[PDB]
């Protein structure tokens, strides 16, 4: 229901399979992905007080 | 469908009703195999040589 316990849900699976990408020796090209995120995915993001302060 | 379906010709189609795919691949020479991986921990130990002795 809170917002915010859920953007840190999906950040946290990204950085389960970041990490995971991390161990087939491709961590060398972390500059070459990308990340495609829906409407709704995109503004849950914003919410999040880690990824938008200074 | 189209009138022609029963009188249709093809090419690269055999068999009397022409099903059989006899079609030939196209290749530029892309090869696929396993990532590079590079040693990072060499130099960080005391070196002995016992070679011959």
């Amino acid at each position: 229901a809170d917002r915010e316990l859920f953007a840190a849900n999906i950040i946290d699976a990204h950085r389960q399979g970041i990490e995971e990408m991390v161990r087939r020796d491709l961590g060398g090209s972390l500059t070459e992905f990308i990340t495609v995120v829906s409407p709704y995915v995109f503004g849950l993001l914003l919410d999040s007080k880690k990824l938008v302060n200074v | 469908d189209t009138p022609y379906k029963a009188d249709l010709s093809r090419v690269h189609w055999a068999g009397s009703n022409s099903d059989v795919d006899i079609h030939l691949e196209i290749f530029e020479g892309d090869v696929d195999s396993g990532f590079m991986y590079n040693s990072f921990f060499r130099g960080n130990s005391s070196y002995v040589s016992v070679q011959d002795q």
